């Protein structure tokens, strides 16, 4: 536990490294058809 | 450095005793009998 000796050291190893992301930085848009339409009218998800 | 980045602790705090690794041991020629161990008194006048 205290001191002793070093046994092993892992490494991120060339693009398996931890990267930290700021969720506030992401920006998304949905823009999927109308909003007020009724149960009759189909809403259209535009994936592009 | 930012005033936005999450702060660890107060401003006026400068050093801290984080974990038991901080408990470094006296070099040869210095005894420290007490438990608190604020300072390590040098061995007096001849003792080793």
């Amino acid at each position: 536990p205290v001191g002793g000796t070093l046994l092993r050291t892992f490494t991120p190893a060339a693009a398996n490294a931890v990267y930290v992301v700021d969720p506030s930085k992401y920006v998304l848009t949905l823009t999927v058809g109308p909003t007020s339409v009724t149960t009759a009218d189909q809403v259209t998800f535009t994936q592009t | 450095a930012k005033y936005s980045i999450d702060p660890t602790t107060y401003h006026f705090v400068t050093h801290l005793a984080m974990g038991p690794e901080s408990c470094k041991k006296c070099p040869k020629g210095y005894f420290q009998p007490n438990i608190a161990g604020t300072v390590c008194l040098p061995c007096p006048s001849g003792f080793v």
